[PDB]
């Protein structure tokens, strides 16, 4: 006998066993991202090679401008999008919906005008311009912050979004640029320096349009690999108020699966296919459209979401209106980064070399492989002297996802064209929708999903036809969540969540089990596979921590001493996991702290040194992370020696300057200090205070008093 | 100063960016925002519609039975090499060189040792039996480094680290590497070319992988697979969850398949601490493994020995080399083909009953990364994986009738027969399967699902998931309609080159694809 | 302490770039100035972890007098090292120390928990009084809802809470009393007391 | 300096090794 | 001093001694 896995299926329909067809415990694929990059500019610029190819006079780059262009004539995908008919869908959106546009963009101005310019420090790292690296974007915004100083510009020090945003802007004018860049001077060591450096206007403008390139490894199922973009800092105030303001307007819209996610998506999707099964009509049929859109970001035009923008605020103040247009702006004369540049080698004298990307044409093309060859030949043209390439049209992948999202239920609104009996309305999140068209048969039902794919095209949205099918409603799946006869099986995809948080023992453990609960809740995860994962994830906390049982005869370093433990203590069942002890935990009580739940089995001894008021592994800067565990997710701990942290692996200014005065304002550190004066004045009275509070209660000696008095003497707030 | 409002005006160089970032058949942004807020649209769509040509379409076609087809027809090919065994470590050939203990947890360097001392005929064997060299690699070499790695498990001094450090430097290969130079002298030379991509081989179905899928799916008398307690369960729906709990892991822990899963899961979790530990110096790693008895024994059972190489690395995704040598009872003549990988000789013979076997190492090269390091340490999440969707099913069973039918799914009552799938088939017919030995097959197709794992498996899945719903949907008679099916097939089938578990995939697909086909007729 | 803090402000102050900020950035400010950190956070805390674990000191210890209390090695075991840090400026140690602290050294009180952790133990006991019965094992109807995770002592919206918590645990910077600490005055009166004669 | 080392040939120079390394291998000749 | 060995496809170069001169 022959064993065969599929034959599962036989037995037991696909969705039910969907989980195990999916390989989501192997490695997941991983990584020079040059080639993928170049590849994907190139596919940009081949979908709108018929639009309008331009020379932009402000930065010399070519720019190709697909919209209003000729409609396309073959399947193959387009960027040729008309603006009157984008116009057309939005004014159809605005009718459907009470002024719907202008509450959002009134509500998206007034939380402009109290954001603050530390938000752009979230997020993920960031093009840095002053070394065209990729940073932190903490510290890009801070280098940033610091090169504009210069050249006088200002507004970070004036708080809000709008100054920075403003002389962001002014930015762009200025006949020079100086900042500081990292030196690594020869003295042999390699040591790094500040060397204050100048760059013209028109460099500065290139590597403000910059986008920086990254290979998406981290991708687990697609066998190819696409590359992501990251922006800089100058684009990030902008792009951040366009997304709160397409997020704003496609909450309320029903037909956008973002930005709810969890078990509000399920509700969603659920209600959605029963609301279309109510609105058949009799003996009709109502067919679902199973999409998985592609290349949605290669055929966007950021000329299209300028029009966007622009309509969404018809009614708006003029410099709101102005400030929001600047993001498309921005990204519809973007240049793309190249990577690090391809590898050649020679194999008869054993000798290799990486050839950096400004010297890709250096070479003759007649050495790079074919396939590399051809790459090249074809990006030539829009190859930037400084190896960049100008990529005008289209979008990177990650930047737009509310906008995109929001032209998407705009086209998916329309529900209608040239009034033929049938209807149609879907879900649209971020490249995957899932349509419903209703008919009084198949034929019309497939003549509708026909006219929604015209219409599709007719804004750069390109549904991809092998990627995509269509069934009878009632089973379909939407963003890896199968629905089928109202089983919505949430695809047991958490699996890769039960390894230890790597925060600290107590810290880990109660993340483990919150993550455990969790899951049963959400996923359906049966009372066995959830005592199952307790067991696992003990086993790994346990092996991870160098912390078994004590009885057991393993042998290591912090072993002998919970062996030790082990009988130095009576009380053997109040011990914790970190400390040898037996494991408590089971499903009834999976949300209860175990230092809590092992209290009164404790020995007084025990509790009394575990839960010391003071502990040298406790520290209060320590303390950051109580609240949220790195996606923020909120866990319950508890004071104690496994409380600790691990090692670590204008920044000492700014870094002792805020350390200073959280130690001494204690109350900083949890709220938002207020106050209209400097800080030195602040902790100089602070500290007067504190100074003759402590002598006047013996804690301070005379001498004492008249050294520290003498300093803030000195200081100037005496 | 309330009378002013807000002042955010545009600079220059802005502004002109403004103006050339307009769409086609304007001039100016004042006159797009112009076009904008006056010119209304009232039908736009449908005149742009009715100009558009006819030639474009989703092509919509209702899909059939007949229009499925076998994927992948290149795997029956016979002019196409027989996929090599290209998994880190042996699976259904591992030899345990066991050792009955006490029960006492020892450093793996001491455990070796006492393993070879127990079987002094292969610790001492000094005379190899080269029963073949694959291509590449040296006899000499792989010899030598096996000799050193055993006299250093051997010596009396604790040290697990090769004494030699200069051989192995040649063996393992880590000194035939290209020097890199600046990028003015690749410029200016002629020769320094690019490498062309290496594509991966294009097989056919080998048989080993049938073989190994069969046996490690099969209960042994040793059981290795322990886990923590936990509380005491004072629920009732805790005690259900414990009496499910039991009822599998009685089943799962006999089976092959959890064993290897375990050998994977320390010779990973030891490659990371002695890489961590050890950056710069090459190291000896046994493939050590625990294993119960039903008797309470546990023996600790030495599989081979493996040569790391230097593991200085900053990054994640560089590659660290490590040679495996491997003790085996199979003789690859017997089967050539699985083995072209494989350097190996003949160090000996063994008595388990009485029955004279003999006794192979297999040696080979082989090269990792701190991630694929990681996953083989959370391999055991295959268990999870077997478990959730078995729950499902039994849940399912509860929904129907009121009580709990875990004790009848595995065993069956006096009301309701054992529960039995479709697990094989042989001269074309199909054959049932015990909820256990079902439970088995789940856990052994997500460990391979793992070992055999890449981008090709990736690939494969998520591509032919979409044929997988499409088949859902036709035996529950929805009709679903297909725009491009050639298209998918081939987004499909642009993923079976050499994996052999996609291989294999790919083959019972189109077999059961056969099977279901046969049996619409009804 | 306070010597020891207007020492390091004026150490601090010696540097220009200090003075010119601390004169520049006024207090409502002070937030930016905090969120300018590396954020080099690490990529695969698993990994970290884990190698962090086998190292022979990967414990960060705040410099402090509680270290005499331990010897730098015990029994032949090294626990703590007196090497600079640069990272924290403390010491460095390693969770055989904390082990041993868990087993010996100096014993705390136990009143704190009595109180403090009020909810942990409310949830506790729940749990212990909480009655079960049988088990129905047929189709279960479900409605998505938005409901309360955890039960409140007192719900309140956000603002109110910190302002609360203010009131509270801090009373130094309680300027002007708004109209939500007569609402909850019962509240602050309660939680005072109880965390009154802590250490944490 | 470092284009001198390539463009003289300097720098295409075979590798000493160990005998022991060199009698083990079969490719040297 | 013996011979002189080498492999060019690996650029490498070794000593064969004279004791040497039949292994």
């Amino acid at each position: 006998m022959n064993i065969n896995p599929y034959f599962l299926f036989i037995d037991v329909p696909i969705q039910a066993a969907i989980s195990t067809t999916f390989p989501y415990t192997g490695v997941p694929p991983y990584s020079t991202g040059t080639g993928y990059t170049i590849d994907t500019v190139i596919r940009t610029h081949e979908y709108s090679n018929k639009g309008k190819q331009y020379i932009s006079d402000v930065t010399g780059c070519t720019m190709v401008d697909p919209t209003n262009g000729p409609l396309p004539e073959d399947n193959e995908p387009s960027a040729y999008a008309q603006l009157d008919c984008v116009l057309e869908a939005l004014d159809r959106m605005d009718e459907e919906h009470p002024g719907l546009f202008q509450a959002a963009s009134q509500n998206a101005m007034e939380t402009l005008m109290v954001t603050t310019v530390d938000k752009l420090t979230q997020g993920r790292q960031t093009f840095d311009w002053t070394v065209c690296r990729n940073q932190p974007a903490a510290t890009a915004l801070n280098t940033t912050i610091t090169s504009f100083r210069l050249n006088d510009l200002n507004g970070a020090d004036k708080g809000g979004l709008i100054p920075f945003c403003q002389d962001i802007i002014d930015s762009l004018d200025r006949p020079e640029m100086t900042f500081f860049s990292v030196k690594n001077i020869k003295k042999i060591k390699r040591i790094p320096m500040k060397v204050k450096d100048k760059i013209t206007k028109v460099e500065y403008i290139k590597r403000a349009l910059s986008l920086n390139t990254m290979t998406k490894d981290a991708e687990r199922g697609k066998l190819k690999r696409r590359a992501i973009a990251t922006a800089g800092i100058q684009i990030r105030g902008f792009v951040l108020v366009v997304e709160n303001l397409a997020k704003n307007i496609c909450e309320n819209l029903e037909q956008s699966g973002l930005p709810v996610g969890g078990n509000e998506k399920k509700a969603k999707l659920s209600n959605a296919v029963a609301k279309m099964l109510s609105n058949c009509p009799p003996g009709g049929i109502s067919m679902t459209v199973t999409g998985d859109n592609t290349k949605w970001n290669e055929c966007l035009n950021p000329r299209i979401f300028l029009a966007m923008t622009e309509r969404i605020t018809r009614d708006s103040p003029i410099w709101f209106r102005d400030f929001c247009s600047i993001a498309p702006v921005l990204f519809s004369n973007k240049i793309a980064r190249l990577g690090k540049g391809f590898m050649i080698t020679s194999k008869t004298k054993r000798l290799k070399a990486q050839i950096p990307c400004p010297d890709l044409f250096s070479i003759p093309l007649e050495r790079y492989n074919e396939e590399t060859r051809a790459k090249l030949k074809k990006l030539k043209p829009f190859f930037n002297e400084e190896g960049t390439a100008s990529l005008s049209p289209g979008m990177m992948m990650g930047m737009f996802n509310m906008l995109s999202t929001v032209l998407g239920v705009a086209a998916l609104g329309i529900k209608n064209i040239g009034n033929k009996e049938y209807l149609w309305d879907g879900l649209q999140s971020s490249d995957d929708f899932a349509l419903f068209v209703n008919a009084k048969d198949e034929e019309t039902c497939m003549e509708g999903i026909n006219d929604f794919y015209r219409t599709c095209k007719l804004l750069g949205i390109n549904m991809s036809k092998k990627k995509s099918y269509c069934n009878e409603t009632g089973m379909f799946e939407f963003t890896s969540m199968f629905y089928r006869d109202g089983f919505v099986s949430n695809f047991a995809m958490e699996l890769p969540s039960f390894g230890v948080a790597g925060v600290n023992e107590s810290a880990d453990m109660a993340i483990g089990m919150t993550i455990i609960k969790n899951n049963m809740i959400n996923n359906g995860m049966g009372p066995a596979t959830a005592q199952t994962a307790i067991q696992l994830f003990i086993a790994d906390y346990r092996y991870t921590y160098k912390c078994h049982r004590g009885d057991s005869k393993v042998e290591g370093k912090r072993m002998k001493i919970i062996k030790e433990l082990w009988e130095n203590t009576k009380g053997r069942d109040g011990l914790l996991v970190a400390d040898g002890g037996p494991n408590i935990y089971n499903l009834r009580n999976l949300h209860i702290p175990e230092i809590v739940l092992k209290y009164n089995l404790m020995d007084p001894e025990y509790k009394g040194r575990l839960l010391h008021p003071q502990n040298p592994f406790v520290g209060h800067l320590s303390i950051e992370g109580i609240k949220e565990a790195d996606k923020k997710m909120d866990y319950d701990a508890v004071s104690g020696t496994h409380s600790w942290r691990t090692k670590r692996n204008e920044e000492q200014c700014y870094a002792k300057c805020c350390n200073l005065f959280e130690a001494c304002f204690n109350s900083a550190s949890y709220r938002k200090p207020v106050g209209q004066h400097s800080m030195l004045e602040a902790m100089a009275h602070r500290l007067r205070m504190d100074a003759r509070l402590d002598y006047e209660s013996g804690r301070m000696s005379k001498d004492d008093f008249e050294k520290a008095m003498a300093h803030l003497g000195e200081i100037g707030y005496i | 100063d309330v009378e002013k409002g807000i002042d955010f005006k545009l600079g220059q160089t802005i502004s002109r960016l403004r103006d050339i970032s307009v769409p086609a058949g304007f001039s100016n942004f004042e006159g797009m925002r112009s076009y904008i807020d006056n010119i209304d649209p009232k039908g736009a769509i449908e005149r742009n519609l009715a100009r558009m040509s006819p030639l474009v379409s989703v092509t919509p076609k209702k899909l059939t039975w007949e229009d499925l087809r076998p994927i992948g027809p290149h795997i029956y090919n016979h002019e196409l090499p027989e996929v090599p065994y290209n998994a880190f470590l042996l699976m259904s050939d591992e030899l345990g060189l066991a050792n009955m203990t006490e029960g006492k947890s020892k450093k793996p360097k001491t455990l070796a040792k006492e393993c070879l001392e127990k079987y002094s005929t292969l610790r001492d064997q000094t005379d190899p039996i080269l029963i073949m060299k694959s291509e590449k690699a040296n006899e000499n070499f792989l010899w030598k480094l096996w000799r050193d790695c055993v006299n250093t498990i051997s010596n009396e001094e604790m040290s697990n680290e090769l004494q030699k450090t200069n051989y192995a430097k040649w063996a393992t290969g880590d000194g035939l590497t290209y020097q890199k130079i600046m990028k003015e002298v690749a410029i200016d030379d002629e020769t320094m070319c690019q490498e062309e991509p290496k594509i991966p081989n294009k097989c056919r179905v080998a048989a080993w992988v049938q073989t190994e899928m069969n046996l490690l799916s099969t209960l042994t008398s040793k059981r290795a697979l322990d886990l923590p307690e936990i509380g005491p369960d004072v629920a009732p729906v805790e005690h259900v969850g414990s009496e499910r709990r039991k009822y599998f892991v009685n089943e799962i822990n006999y089976c092959k398949a959890s064993t290897v899963m375990m050998k994977y899961v320390l010779f990973h979790t030891s490659l990371l601490n002695e890489s961590n530990a050890s950056m710069g110096k090459y190291k000896v790693i046994p493939i050590t493994n625990r294993v119960v008895n039903e008797k309470g024994e546990s023996f600790d059972m030495l599989y081979g020995l493996a040569v790391k190489g230097q593991s200085h690395l900053r990054g994640d995704t560089d590659v660290v080399t490590v040679v495996t040598f491997e003790f085996s009872s199979t003789d690859p003549r017997v089967d050539s083909g699985k083995w072209p990988k494989y350097t190996v000789f003949r160090i000996g013979s063994l008595f388990v009953s009485g029955r004279e076997k003999s006794v192979y190492l297999y040696c080979r090269v082989n090269g990792t990364n701190k991630i694929q390091m990681k996953w083989g340490m959370e391999a055991r999440r295959c268990l999870l994986q077997s478990m959730q969707q078995m729950e499902a099913i039994v849940e399912q069973e509860s929904s129907i009738q009121g009580y709990d039918m875990t004790k009848a799914c595995f065993k069956g009552d006096r009301v309701n027969s054992p529960k039995t799938f479709s697990i094989g088939t042989q001269e074309g017919k199909l054959v049932k399967g015990s909820f256990g030995k079902a439970l088995r097959v789940i856990f052994t197709k997500c460990l391979m699902h793992y070992v055999f794992g890449n981008a090709q498996l990736e690939g494969f899945s998520a591509e032919s998931r979409r044929l997988l719903l499409l088949i859902q949907a036709l035996k529950d008679r929805k009709g679903p309609w297909v725009f491009d099916l050639e298209g998918m097939y081939s987004g499909i089938e642009e993923c079976i080159s050499n994996n052999p578990w996609v291989i294999q995939s790919a083959y019972w697909f189109n077999e059961w694809l056969g099977f279901e086909k046969e049996g619409s007729k009804v | 302490m306070t010597l020891a803090k207007i020492e390091l402000l004026k150490q601090l102050l010696r540097d220009n770039e200090a003075k010119t900020v601390l004169k520049q950035t006024t207090v409502d400010q002070y937030n930016i100035i905090r969120k300018f950190n590396t954020s080099r956070i690490e990529k695969n805390p698993s990994l970290r972890m884990k190698w962090a674990m086998c190292s022979n000191f990967p414990l960060a210890l705040t410099k402090g007098d509680m270290a005499n209390r331990i010897p730098l090695e015990y029994k032949g075991i090294q626990l703590k090292t007196n090497a600079e840090d640069i990272g924290t400026k403390g010491q460095m140690c390693s969770i055989a120390a904390v082990t041993w602290w868990n087993t010996y050294g100096p014993i705390g009180d136990t009143e704190g928990f009595e109180r403090v952790y009020e909810s942990f133990f409310l949830r506790k006991m729940r749990l212990d009084n909480a009655t079960w019965g049988r088990i129905t094992f047929g189709p279960v109807e479900r409605v998505r809802k938005r409901v309360l995770l955890n039960p409140l002592t007192k719900e309140m919206p956000p603002d109110e809470a910190s302002n609360v918590i203010m009131e509270i645990l801090f009373p130094k910077e309680a300027g002007i009393p708004r109209e939500s600490t007569w609402i909850h005055r019962e509240l602050i009166k309660e939680k005072r007391e109880k965390l009154k004669g802590t250490m944490i």
